[PDB]
């Protein structure tokens, strides 16, 4: 009779749980933000085009520096792009060209990209030869890797379709914290501005933040009814928004514990492959099955603006450290830059 | 069997409870503050002199 | 008098549009820019340098009953008239050989045939169409020696002589429309399932383009043959309806090219 | 204008435009393959034949083409999230396994494995990435389900069934219920064969097949079709 | 471990003609831009000529141009350069320099040991040091100086002066790149300072093995065009 008893008891965790957000839930951000200016009509034009790729590109992340990135195509290739001038720096041919996310890290040194093969692969871009080599071959996980951040140059926490987290150790390659509760494969993670926390955002239609020294799910955030693709924190660290398959975002706040705004709009019934904010986080930036992106008022939930280059779907997003430009890549092989 | 997985889901329940919350409010008006503090650092929310564009120029 | 005017305008107005919709087609949606629609975009404009400029000079001259402009508009209206429409021709020509050669070499010659030899083709065949009349059209007087076509009236000067005669009728209509029916034969051939509906279609649409470019230029190049055999015989009003019928073509190669494609068919609605 | 290190910098990126150029030409001229069907369906002896954790790809040659086969069985994850990366596969080779017929899950009780690879040929052969995409079937351990049908009837798969206890009328019967299944029959072909185990027999259907696939697919890019 | 080894030195004859040749190992040598950089036997370092990676584009300098041909064999590694109609002017020890350009790059970072040639008997940009030699005592901070004719800072915000150090007895060393920039595997004590037309690179706490020739080059055209150079010795 334990089960039951177990199960019970969990019922009444989770009620006590929504009665506490209910209790705390004393107004709402439409209300507060009602009274302050709206942004107006953002128009954004496409500053360059990078082509290069000749197959769909899954992944796409900005360097600290704010004018190289790295992007990754299912042909087989990692590509650093000099951004100011569309000059192609480095072309990495991958061993495995099932490729689900590329990452830059934060140095500059080291790039890493995951895929269908199991692995993530950090490649070092500094080497005495001149040529870019494989480092490291981080293996371990059972599912696709969806999502890899790099915190440091020794540290990257990994999201795989195994339904749960790691944190590896570059240098040993050995898995150093694992990150598990999740039921449903987690296609995406954000790392926090401090690196202390990260939340990842998985099929179970739910969103998880986790403490990277701990190895423990702090809170854990529901509202959607479909597959969270994307998470992608505010700039502060206090909060942040997930798209999903059910055509909405949503903005959660991790002090109050609940959902604070959705992004929606009855003409869109496509599901969001990536979320990113603009450098005040006044902006919300989100990809869309529709061959579009769409700019949302992150106060207000309007919808501010349109960025409409693409012919195929937006698969990956990312927003400059200075928030400068957006950089837009999608599965008709071209990268966009805008402003 | 499952009784501790059940058991371990239980436990994280419990932590997740035993949390402090603030009002929805107040971190509202913190994310408003800091909306309207770093209102004239986003280039994408206010467009920069196309002298200063790195992509335009 | 405005009847016909009427008509040869809207005959060249969806001669124009048409083809500028192909060409917009294929400059708009990039699932249309491949190798093959090179040639559909050389063959438009062809099309649209026979529709925009021929037509209506052919409908000014069969209105006023004579020719009005004078000798050298015709020289080079003639000059740019027939080496457009050789090189809407020799456009067919290649589309053929292409088609041929991507069903019956399936798994090499689409790697082989890259943009440059898809642009070497179509130069080739543009340079082709102009070596072939240009001089021939230009030039015949210095040649002979005098001009024998009679002012007011705009015509080929040397239909008289038989073997320039044969020898173009050869190389413009009665050589490229055999080699197109064999290759169009062995492609309806070789398209049938060897390991149906599919060879069906393939030979419907062979049928139409073929039947489409037979009826519309074997008239004048018939009647070419029977005023080389029989100098009076052939009014003018039937010289009339066998240039109208050559000019067709251009109008209904859209429609049999490009429309043929599902793709085009939904650019076209989308505009 | 540009600096001497920028100059050399655009010749560095030019260079790397014209190596990506010449992979993806070698790319494209490689015939894509995805394997799929349910464990035990004989996949294995299918990729040993051919041939001579995550997703693992086989490469062979015959015939001056080469052949890229993608094997997914070991990905245990949602196939949803991650089968779009085969949209634009040169074909999907499927393998079931006749002698399952009467055989039940072990996984899940009273369901019948030939339900379960039907349910799953219905998934993906519907599939709204696959509209286009041919499907070669392979219908794998003919003469163990020979020996079989003489003792154990059809019907405990099929109730609906009244022809012949034979191998030839309740094979053509299984290839009916496994082709009947394609929706958009006018778009893709189904390409049926009974595994043989002999020389080369397998690999010379699938480099039919795929000729023909590559045939169709000339045809439709030069409008004929 | 990157290597480039220089053979094919000698005595010559006037009017003949040499080949030298440089191996390169332990580097990715077809992905790199390589040069020929002379040193006359008192004098200081003379850029001769360049073959870009891949060979389609090819500098060379006033002096050599017409009578030396750079080349490269990527399959096999070598550099060669083949002097036609040697002068006296052209004894020198000759060193093979890598190169590669990209963003954030740092070329001429390894340069070879160098072959010795003892052949028997206006547009610009001129670097300018000053001072030829600087006493200096192990442990202060001491400052090299560098002025330039044309301004080498461009459009794009970088400005193209690299400081090199030959110690005694070896091959160049490259210090700091694009004016700021410290290389590779040098020590933090290097700082490169300057405004467009005017440089200094300060070495704090001197060490023993700072002592040696100073070398400001600009890469902000071709030809490329070295300092005098700057001799730091002891005492
Ligand atoms: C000596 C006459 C030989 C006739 C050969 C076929 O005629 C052409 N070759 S190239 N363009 C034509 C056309 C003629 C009249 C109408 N025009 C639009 C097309
Ligand atoms: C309703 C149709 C009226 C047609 C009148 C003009 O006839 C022509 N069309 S093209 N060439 C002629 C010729 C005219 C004079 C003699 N020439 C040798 C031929």
């Amino acid at each position: 009779s334990e089960l039951d008893q177990l199960r019970q008891e969990a019922e009444q965790l989770k009620n006590q749980i929504r009665d506490a957000r209910k209790a705390c839930a004393d107004a709402t951000l439409s209300q507060i933000t009602n009274n302050i200016d709206p942004v107006g009509r953002i128009q954004m034009r496409t500053r360059r085009t990078l082509r290069g790729h000749l197959a769909k590109i899954y992944a796409m992340h900005w360097g600290t520096d704010s004018r190289l990135l790295v992007s990754a195509s299912q042909d087989g290739k990692l590509i650093i792009w000099d951004s100011y001038t569309t000059n192609k720096v480095h072309a990495i041919p991958l061993r495995s060209s099932w490729v689900m996310t590329c990452a830059y890290a934060p140095s500059g040194n080291y790039v890493a990209c995951g895929g269908l093969d199991n692995i993530c692969s950090i490649y070092n871009l500094k080497t005495r030869e001149g040529n870019v080599r494989v480092s490291r071959e981080l293996a371990g996980h059972t599912g696709y890797l969806s999502c890899c951040r790099f915190l440091d140059d020794n540290q990257i926490v990994t999201s795989s379709g195994d339904t749960t987290c790691a944190l590896w150790d570059i240098e040993t390659g050995q898995q150093t914290t694992t990150f598990t509760g999740h039921t449903g494969d987690v296609m995406s993670l954000s790392l926090a501005p401090d690196t202390r926390l990260f939340v990842s955002g998985a099929c179970d239609a739910s969103a998880k933040l986790w403490d990277v020294r701990e190895g423990m799910c702090r809170q854990t955030f529901t509202g959607h009814e479909s597959d969270i693709n994307a998470i992608c924190f505010f700039p502060n660290g206090n909060a942040f928004a997930t798209g999903s398959d059910d055509a909405t975002c949503r903005l959660f706040d991790l002090r109050a514990d609940q959902e604070l705004m959705t992004y929606s709009h009855d003409n869109i019934i496509c599901g969001i492959t990536s979320v990113s904010f603009s450098k005040s986080g006044r902006l919300l930036l989100a990809g869309y099955d529709d061959f579009n992106c769409n700019v949302w008022d992150a106060l207000k939930a309007d919808r501010a603006g349109v960025l409409a280059g693409h012919d195929n779907r937006v698969s990956c997003l990312g927003v400059t450290d200075d928030g400068m430009a957006v950089a837009t890549g999608s599965w008709d092989s071209f990268l966009k830059i805008w402003n | 069997a499952s009784i501790a997985q059940a058991r371990k889901l239980v436990e994280q329940l419990k932590m997740e409870a035993n949390i402090d919350r603030i009002k929805v409010s107040k971190a509202a008006a913190d994310l408003m503050a800091y909306c309207e503090a770093h209102a004239k650092e986003d280039p994408l929310l206010t467009p920069v002199p196309a002298s200063e564009n790195p992509f335009r120029e | 008098m405005v009847f016909i005017a009427t008509v040869t305008g809207s005959l060249s107005l969806v001669t124009v549009v048409g083809n500028i919709l192909v060409m917009l087609s294929i400059k708009v949606n990039r699932q249309l820019q491949t190798v093959n629609n090179y040639f559909l975009f050389s063959l438009a404009c062809a099309d649209l340098i026979i529709g925009a400029f021929s037509m209506n000079l052919y409908t000014v001259y069969i209105i006023k009953g004579y020719w009005p402009l004078g000798a050298v508009v015709c020289d080079l209206w003639l000059a740019l008239d027939y080496v457009v429409s050789n090189a809407s021709v020799m456009n067919l020509l290649i589309i053929s050989f292409d088609r041929y050669f991507c069903v019956t070499k399936p798994l090499t010659y689409p790697a082989r045939r890259t943009t440059k030899m898809a642009g070497l083709m179509i130069a080739a065949a543009w340079v082709l169409s102009f070596v072939l009349w240009a001089p021939a059209i230009l030039f015949w007087q210095f040649v002979v020696g005098k001009r024998t076509v009679p002012d007011n009236q705009c015509f080929i000067q040397f239909l008289s002589n038989p073997a320039v005669t044969f020898g173009t009728a050869i190389a413009a209509f009665y050589l490229p429309v055999v080699i197109m029916t064999v290759l169009y034969i062995h492609i309806s051939l070789a398209s049938r399932s060897r390991v149906a509906a599919r060879e069906r279609k393939v030979t419907r649409t062979i049928f139409a383009i073929l039947l489409a470019f037979i009826l519309t230029w074997t008239p004048y190049n018939v009647m070419v043959l029977v005023n080389t055999f029989c100098q009076s015989c052939i009014p003018d009003t039937v010289w009339s309806i066998g240039y109208w019928l050559c000019y067709v073509n251009s109008t209904i190669n859209p429609a049999c090219y490009a429309l043929c494609n599902a793709t085009f068919k939904k650019t076209f609605r989308h505009l | 204008t540009l600096s001497a290190e920028d100059k050399a910098a655009v010749e560095r990126s030019k260079m790397i435009d014209r190596n990506l150029r010449e992979d993806g030409e070698k790319a494209a001229r490689e015939v894509k393959l995805l394997l799929l069907g349910a464990g035990e369906s004989g996949k294995n002896t299918i990729v040993k034949q051919m041939k001579i954790t995550g997703i693992v790809e086989t490469h062979f040659t015959f015939k001056d083409l080469h052949f890229k086969m993608f094997d997914v069985g070991a990905q245990r994850s949602e196939r949803k999230k991650w089968i779009h990366c085969f949209e634009g596969v040169t074909a999907i080779i499927f393998c079931v396994a006749l002698s399952d017929y009467d055989l039940v899950l072990a996984e899940d009780e009273e369901m019948n494995r030939m339900h379960a690879s039907m349910k799953l040929f219905d998934s993906i052969c519907n599939n709204k990435w696959f509209t286009d995409t041919s499907i070669i079937l392979f219908l794998n351990k003919k003469d163990l389900f020979e020996e079989k049908i003489k003792k154990s009837p059809l019907t405990i798969c099929y109730p609906e069934y009244a022809g012949s206890n034979t191998y030839e009328e309740a094979a053509a019967y299984i290839q009916c219920q496994f082709e009947d299944l394609n929706k958009r029959k006018d778009t893709k072909e189904i390409y049926t064969h009974f595994t043989c185990s002999t020389d080369t027999k397998n690999v010379q259907f699938v480099f039919d097949a795929v000729t023909d696939v590559i045939i169709k697919n000339n045809l439709k890019d030069c409008g004929l079709f | 471990d990157v290597q480039l080894v220089e053979s094919g030195g000698g005595l010559v004859q006037p009017g003949g003609s040499r080949k030298l040749s440089c191996s390169a190992s332990g580097f990715a040598f077809s992905s790199f831009g390589m040069h020929w950089v002379r040193q006359a036997p008192e004098k200081g370092l003379e850029w001769v000529a360049y073959i870009s990676s891949g060979s389609g584009t090819i500098y060379y300098a006033d002096t050599v141009k017409g009578r030396f041909t750079i080349s490269r064999d990527d399959p096999k590694n070598t550099l060669f350069l083949q002097m036609t109609s040697l002068r006296s002017e052209d004894t020198a020890m000759y060193y093979c320099v890598r190169s590669i350009y990209y963003y954030g790059s740092s070329p001429f970072d390894f340069w070879g040991q160098g072959t010795t040639l003892t052949v028997s008997s206006g547009s610009d940009i001129v670097m300018t040091q000053a001072t030829s030699s600087v006493p200096v005592t192990p442990g202060e901070s001491v400052s090299i100086s560098c002025r330039s004719s044309k301004s080498l800072l461009h459009s794009n915000g970088n400005t193209y002066l690299y400081w090199f150090l030959q110690r005694p007895g070896q091959s160049p060393q490259l210090l700091i790149y694009r004016m700021s920039n410290l290389a590779s595997g040098v020590p933090d004590r290097f700082s490169g300072s300057g405004s467009g037309t005017a440089f200094t690179l300060t070495i704090s706490r001197l060490e023993a093995e700072d002592v040696g020739v100073y070398y400001c080059m600009q890469h902000l055209e071709y030809p490329l065009t070295f300092g005098a150079g700057t001799k730091l010795e002891l005492k």
